[PDB]
């Protein structure tokens, strides 16, 4: 048991990245873990990553390479990553007219309000990305919103 | 809530939208929200602080204090989707302080109306609101009861439905006290019945051609009760008539259980019936002559016993109001002056003093003897005779003289008792008779009337009496939901497990009724001269201590705190008894020679007396025997009136009042039936689009069947079978479940939210990949380009092509 | 390493080209100190030496390209350096804001000496505490200021 080869030399590419930018040195600082991760391409909540190795500010600690694989791996240990499926359940319990629109005030309000809160900027910047608009009040469909999010900012 | 909750009646009704889902999100965490015993109000809502040991810390939540409440008194709360709930029958936590927040906060709401199993709940609001009006009927008109919010229409509208559609008699109880309106309800339901006969499609009212007597009998039926200026000690059962076509066809009332004691006995802060004071004021002197009485109600022992008047009541007035309503239902000014008589007659029967010679009691006086004597129409000798000693037979004729003094005193009362019933029996006969204006009757459907459970300080043959009732009443019910649900499960195929409802009251009942129970014991103890109060608690105990876990014994209280004999098991918790005067009181004998002498002269006198030695329970026995029969024949249906606060003041509510009115209700012990059972159930849908989020699926939500689902998504929580059973349509819940899935549902849902979340990091990050990757070219580039350029700065050469290319 | 493409052989040819006149194609010393005259620039005797020492001994052109193997390694061409200083200034030229730069050079990336810092900073085409990349960009292979 273990990752692959190629599975490393992935992890590896953007771990360099991520050292490049903050001083190619063969350490990434831990305030990134989760980013980095995230550019691996799996989407940790921030409990996920403090509960794995993640600080807040920046000048705490470093990893290594060899730091991170066992992290990524452990981490990719968890199933519970959410299927469409648990996405829809959830917006649904805000849809008053069940037609699979939600004000956007309200999303908004929940992606903000609630959970793991979120800032308003990135609230703006997700929805501007996605190219989701709002009608007169024929406002956003959720599905929409969670497919292209869970699509990726670069589709084809 | 149902139809519109914004069409403007449903104000008092409904709960708009808006305003709902407002009030169904507020904050909760089932975790440590939770109902905590309170000493003002009764429960009050909490938040758990730590834990240890059978102690648990918690803090309030209005006046956060933080108390110490032990274990068995952290009542677990209702998440959110229940509050306001319609029907108590659906909250996941039937306890008590969880019963006491739906209605309480409802009826803080401008609610009364509430469902709590086949319970209809009212609060008396205490000031005139819509809810009535000719158009919300039509509204009400045919739907069946989940169709329209709750209401007293509807439990009388489908009260109709049945008859029609079952054809069979409908009865409608209805329970509460003074304040409880519960006479305005059974009004508006006569209404009602009234406006739906004429709702197909082609000299007073029915109300008030009834509300129109219910004078006369107040003043022979009521009276002031140790907790109630005005008790009705009879049960009356108003049936309203209907013919083939749902036709309002007549009415009548028949009548059960007067209480006859009462007419010779006073309990110091209670008081004989209405009828006899109101007589002696300063309304109509002449009668007060006429009756050969003067208007000094103390100056009679079968009066004096209790108190003279009550606070809030003018007697005159009353007088009044009652000689005025003779006439409505308008009878002889003569008739009038008889019953009137005989009542009066009633007071000098108790004057009638007696001595005696050895062992046979003569006459202290002839002056009252001659005025009953008189007032009834017979003559003087002959009754002091037949009083002090009559003669009866075997083929021959010896004179039964037995007679002593203690005999006499009681056989007076008993006269006077008697005297008292037959007038009433009578008077509601003409009343009949009034609304006999009749055609032909087919079906009807009956409104009972009867004093509710009762529990003093000081609890005596008189108490027993009513529960005893009571007790058989709450059987009645049990039993209904006992066959109901039977049904209710059979539809659902569900397996039945239980030993009808009513048995568990037959404990108690039996212990009142059977040979060698209590009445019974009472009664043969009754037939022996030397017998004492403590000849008969031995009896009693002899006979029960032990041996049954029903009866048992209580404790010497304080000094004047009346000493208690034993206590029975009631429905309604656990009363305790004293035996005092059972012996006495329970004396009801008949003297047969006073009948045929009564069978004399003046009209109505005749008539009355015209139609062993037995006691009262055996009497009080024959009467319930018969209410019920006619009970158990009819399709029942229950409303509960409740009084809010002591104080006629609307919106409030007393806890410990609200409380008590319920275990009398019923109401907390129809609960308690409910809970042994499945309570909750679901309609498959309902469940799917609850809980799916629980254990989701890429199955479409709309190809999705729900029992599946329902079933799939337990399975996937691992829930102890045992907490619920797969209907046919339903999914039948025990108690708490429902409640543990909303709270799942809550924790799985803010997961959930992390994560769109997370995705969200996810794509904004991911996006600034490709950013941060470019970037690293441009960096090194310079980074690179820079440096090799700080090499050459200083190279000679590198100066030169620099200066010899520009020159080519 | 070969990245000597042929922009960069051919511009070195006519370069070394002029130089030349030596007996059949050599930058002899003559053909040095012969140069410094229309260069508008002085001469030495031991530095004109001190440049054969260079490549092992006599320079055509071939070894001359040889000599400016120093010069390959990094010379990434032309625009690809504009454009890898674009990549920095998102308001339309005037480029990049100094602060930038420096946490950009001395902190982020093949981090830069706080002595490879000043060397950068002394040449520097600055102004409004901001930086010029067009023209830094001009330094680098240069054509004067
Ligand atoms: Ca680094």
């Amino acid at each position: 048991s273990q990752l692959t080869k190629d599975e490393i030399e992935e992890v590896r590419e953007v771990f360099d990245l991520f050292d490049f930018w903050d001083g190619r040195d063969g350490d990434v600082d831990a305030a990134k873990v989760g980013d980095l991760l995230r550019c691996l391409g799996m989407n940790p909540t921030e409990a996920q990553v403090h509960q794995h190795g993640g600080t807040k500010k920046m000048g705490e600690k470093a990893y290594k390479l060899e730091e991170i694989l066992p992290i990524y791996e452990e981490m990719s240990s968890k199933d519970t990553g959410t299927a469409a499926d648990e996405f829809m359940e959830a917006f649904k319990t805000f849809d008053r007219e069940g037609q699979g629109l939600i004000s956007s005030a309200e999303i908004r309000n929940v992606l903000k309000m609630l959970g793991e809160r979120i800032t308003e900027d990135q609230c703006n910047d997700i929805f501007t990305f996605c190219d989701i608009r709002e009608d007169i009040d024929g406002n956003i469909k959720y599905e929409d919103l969670m497919k292209k999010v869970m699509a990726g900012p670069f589709p084809d | 809530m149902t139809m519109d909750f914004s069409d403007p009646d449903m104000e008092f009704l409904c709960l708009t939208r808006q305003k709902l889902m407002e009030a169904t999100s507020i904050p909760f965490d089932g975790k440590k929200n939770c109902w905590v015993p309170d000493p003002d109000f009764g429960f009050v809502g909490a938040e758990i602080q730590s834990t240890k040991g059978d102690e648990v810390t918690v803090k309030t939540d209005k006046t956060q204090e933080t108390r110490v409440v032990k274990k068995d008194d952290i009542g677990q709360r209702n998440p959110p989707k229940f509050e306001m709930n319609m029907d108590m029958a659906n909250l996941t936590f039937l306890n008590e302080a969880s019963i006491l927040h739906n209605l309480r906060s409802r009826y803080e709401s401008g609610f009364i109306y509430t469902y709590s199993g086949l319970f209809c709940i009212a609060i008396n609001p205490y000031r005139r609101l819509p809810i009535y009006t000719q158009g919300l009927v039509d509204k009400y008109r045919g739907k069946r009861r989940a169709e329209m919010p709750p209401h007293l229409f509807s439990i009388a509208d489908n009260a109709y439905q049945y008859m029609l559609q079952d054809r069979e008699n409908q009865s409608m109880l209805i329970t509460g006290e003074s304040g409880a309106g519960k006479t305005e309800n059974t009004k508006k339901v006569i209404q009602y019945f009234a406006l739906v006969a004429a709702s197909l499609a082609g000299k007073g009212t029915l109300e008030d051609q009834i509300v129109q007597c219910n004078p006369v009998l107040e003043a022979y039926g009521n009276a002031k009760t140790t907790r109630n200026n005005n008790s009705s000690r009879f049960g009356k059962f108003i049936r309203i008539h209907f013919g083939t076509q749902g036709k309002i066809a007549g009415a009548d009332i028949e009548t059960y259980l007067l209480e006859k004691s009462r007419v010779t006995y006073q309990q110091s802060a209670e008081r004989n019936y209405h009828i006899f004071y109101q007589l002696l004021s300063p309304a109509f002197p002449e009668n007060i002559e006429k009756i050969l009485a003067v208007p000094d109600p103390g100056l009679y022992g079968f009066i004096n016993q209790g108190t003279l008047t009550v606070d809030g009541i003018d007697d005159e007035e009353e007088m009044g109001l009652t000689d005025t309503a003779f006439d409505v239902l308008g009878f002889t000014d003569e008739e009038k002056l008889s019953m009137y008589k005989c009542t009066g007659c009633i007071l000098h029967l108790g004057e009638m003093k007696w001595k005696q010679r050895g062992e046979q009691a003569e006459a202290d006086g002839t002056a009252e003897a001659e005025k009953v004597a008189f007032l009834l129409g017979v003559n003087a000798g002959d009754l002091l005779k037949c009083l002090l000693k009559p003669k009866i037979k075997v083929g021959t004729e010896y004179v039964t003289q037995g007679r002593n003094k203690d005999q006499v005193t009681n056989s007076i009362a008993a006269l006077a008792k008697s005297l008292y019933d037959r007038m009433f029996n009578w008077l509601v006969r003409r009343v009949n008779q009034t609304l006999d204006t009749k055609a032909k009757r087919q079906f009807f459907i009956g409104v009972l009337d009867i004093a509710g459970f009762e529990i003093f300080d000081f609890n005596s043959f008189e108490q027993l009496c009513i529960n005893y009732t009571n007790e058989r009443l709450q059987q009645f019910f049990n039993h209904h939901m006992f066959v109901l649900e039977q049904e209710e499960y059979k539809k659902e195929g569900i397996v039945w497990e239980f030993i009808d409802f009513g048995l568990d009251l037959q404990a108690c009942i039996e212990l009142i009724e059977k040979p060698m129970g209590i009445l019974s014991i009472l009664e043969e103890e009754c037939m022996f001269p030397k017998a004492s109060d403590t000849s008969f608690k031995n009896k009693l105990y002899d006979n029960h201590l032990g041996k049954n876990p029903m009866f048992g014994k209580p404790k010497p209280p304080k000094a004047g705190c009346a000493e208690a004999h034993f206590c029975l098991h009631h429905y309604a918790g656990s009363v305790s008894y004293s035996i005092a005067g059972w012996l006495d009181k329970n004396k009801d004998p008949i003297n047969e020679n006073v009948v045929e002498l009564l069978q004399n002269s003046k009209e109505p006198i005749v008539k009355m007396l015209f139609t062993a030695f037995q006691t009262i329970s055996s009497v009080h026995k024959e009467s319930l025997n018969k209410l019920m029969k006619n009970l158990y024949s009819t399709h029942p249906h229950f409303v509960r009136c409740i009084i809010p606060n002591e104080l006629k003041t609307p919106g409030l509510i007393d806890a410990a009042l609200v409380l008590h009115q319920l275990r009398c209700n019923g109401v907390l012990e129809g609960i308690r039936i409910c809970r042994k059972g499945f309570p909750n159930r679901i309609i498959y849908s309902e469940f799917k689009q609850r809980y799916s989020i629980l254990a989701p699926n890429a199955v479409p939500s709309g190809f999705a069947d729900g029992k599946v689902v329902t079933d799939k998504a337990l399975s996937a929580l691992q829930l102890d079978p045992n907490e619920y059973r797969l209907g046919n349509t339903k999914v039948f819940f025990k108690a708490g479940v429902l409640g543990m899935l909303e709270d799942m549902r809550d924790e799985r849902l803010s997961k959930i939210i992390s994560m769109f979340q997370a995705h969200i990091r996810g794509y904004l990050m991911r996006k600034a990949y490709k950013k941060l990757q470019d970037q690293r070219i441009g960096l090194t580039l310079i980074q690179r380009n820079v440096r090799k350029w700080l090499v050459l700065r200083n190279w000679e050469w590198w100066r030169l092509f620099n200066k010899v290319k520009p020159l080519l | 390493r070969v990245k000597l493409s042929q922009r960069q052989m051919q511009e070195l040819k006519e370069a070394f080209t002029m130089i030349d006149q030596d007996r059949d194609g050599f930058i002899g010393m003559e053909d040095l100190k012969d140069m410094f005259s229309s260069l508008g620039r002085v001469p030495p005797d031991d530095e004109l030496n001190a440049m054969l020492k260079e490549c092992p001994g006599q320079l055509n052109f071939t070894a001359f390209l040889t000599l400016f193997g120093e010069k390959v390694s990094g010379t990434d061409p032309e625009d690809a350096l504009r454009n890898a200083f674009s990549m920095f200034d998102e308001d339309g030229q005037g480029f990049i804001p100094e602060d930038y730069l420096k946490d950009l050079l001395e902190n982020m990336g093949d981090n830069f000496s706080k002595e490879e810092i000043k060397n950068v900073w002394k040449d520097a085409p600055l102004k409004n505490k901001q930086f010029n990349y067009n023209k830094m960009v001009d330094i680098k292979g240069k054509a004067e200021d």
